[PDB]
């Protein structure tokens, strides 16, 4: 009886209102979806718990008074990017990169796992650590190779679903990571392809950059609030460094600066081995010939290899694949990208 | 002609479009000019509509 | 489901009563906006 009354004291055709501030005077401001800001006042049955700058809460015709607060799925922008299900090869994928290993086992397991190196002397461990060089460098795979071998949760960013045009929505997804990374295991923060934010530290007058420069100075805020993080880990990945932000290059933030060199033909071998490793490898074919006679190649190009080596095969009706297909893989595919070496005159 | 005229004398009708929405006779509409709406279902009409 | 603030009916049964109509007749609706400037001895 009493519910029925109250769920038919508001009005019917209920409009989605958006909570900007709250004032603990049975009175808040809010905001419309044209941006309209109503100076509104707020029931006393609509559960004074949840309310939090950012949701979204319902909204009269008349006088526009906050009706009840509205659900959102609770959070679909940071439950699709944590990773539940274990990634790849652990690290028999890799190779040849064993000196950077040290690095990251020592910088992200022995704070977690044997934190008594740190507090027989009273030497804090690492926060941030970045990964740039060449462009595909393996820093994707080598960002999976670590977070296999984990007891913890592990946290896996795009980089592209952190920018959105709510002006909050920036910001907000920061805090949400970040208490994720709380609620849970002190879990690695792995936000790809930061160049695209952070560059230049650049202020402009139209409304395009702002959205960009406070979430910046907000994320920045939110990793060193210095108030209790619990051990957070932060992994950042680009390509390029140096149209990059240099406040975070500089000590006191980032003091980790792992850099990816090129590889060479020793480490292909393995490469060779793992991505003609799920196919129906016939045994009258040869791969150390292709090794020994291309000289620049990379994971992505033996991929685009071991494909075309599928299609050739798919194309004359059959199931294996031959050799010629594999060679002519070798002289069709990797005939894109070969200008400009010095030969014949160094020794 | 009555019949058409005397609908004729009645205001139009908008749109919206749903892709899914919630039961317990309230669904979620988004028309195109304004944001989001939470309505009442037709006596008319059925409920699984989504 | 559609939630909508249940709170358990302890803390907003006297609340539901008239004091829900006090604040919709007598409590306006008001706007924030932006002041440019004023003017001396007349707003």
């Amino acid at each position: 009886e009493e519910r029925s009354k109250v769920d038919d004291l508001r009005g019917t055709p209920m409009s989605v209102g958006t909570l900007e501030e709250i004032i603990d005077d049975n009175h808040a401001i809010v905001s419309t979806s044209v941006g309209s800001e109503h100076y509104v006042s707020i029931l006393s049955f609509v559960d004074k718990d949840l309310l939090e700058p950012g949701c979204s809460v319902l909204l009269n015709h008349k006088v526009h008074a906050v009706i009840g607060v509205l659900m959102d799925d609770t959070d679909p922008l940071v439950t699709v990017m944590k990773v539940e299900k274990a990634p790849q090869e652990t690290y028999a994928d890799i190779g040849g990169l064993d000196n950077q290993i040290q690095e990251i086992k020592e910088s992200v397991e022995l704070p977690l796992t044997h934190p008594e190196y740190y507090e027989e002397m009273g030497i804090k461990p690492p926060k941030g650590v970045i990964l740039y060089g060449p462009p595909g460098t393996g820093k994707t795979l080598l960002a999976k190779a670590v977070a296999n071998q984990t007891s913890a949760t592990f946290l896996r960013v795009v980089g592209s679903e952190l920018i959105q045009k709510y002006l909050g929505d920036g910001p907000k997804l920061v805090r949400e990571l970040f208490r994720v990374a709380e609620e849970h295991a002190p879990s690695i923060v792995f936000i790809d392809e930061i160049d695209a934010i952070g560059t230049k530290r650049y202020d402009s007058n139209s409304g395009g950059e702002r959205e960009i420069q406070r979430t910046m100075l907000e994320l920045l805020n939110q990793l060193d609030g210095f108030d209790s993080r619990g051990d957070v880990k932060v992994i950042m990945a680009t390509n390029r460094i140096e149209t990059l932000d240099p406040a975070l290059i500089r000590p006191g933030r980032i003091d980790r600066k792992i850099e990816f060199p090129l590889p060479d033909e020793k480490t292909k071998k393995r490469i060779f081995q793992i991505h003609t490793s799920r196919m129906t490898l016939a045994d009258d074919v040869t791969l150390d010939d292709l090794i020994m006679a291309k000289d620049d190649l990379s994971g992505a190009d033996i991929k685009a290899i071991c494909t075309e080596a599928g299609l050739m095969a798919l194309r004359e009706r059959r199931m294996k694949v031959t050799n010629e297909d594999f060679k002519k893989s070798k002289e069709n595919v990797l005939y894109k990208k070969q200008e400009g070496t010095p030969e014949g005159l160094y020794l | 002609l009555r019949e058409e005229l005397q609908l004729l004398q009645e205001q139009g009708s908008y749109v919206g479009e749903v892709v899914r929405a919630m039961d317990k006779k309230k669904v979620l509409v988004k028309v195109h000019p304004e944001g989001k709406f939470v309505v009442d279902v037709d006596k008319n009409i059925d409920i699984n509509d989504v | 489901e559609s939630d909508t603030g249940l709170a358990p009916p302890a803390l907003w049964d006297l609340a539901a009563d008239k004091q829900t109509l006090q604040s919709e007749q007598p409590l306006q609706v008001a706007r924030c906006t932006k002041i440019i400037n004023a003017d001396s001895e007349d707003p």
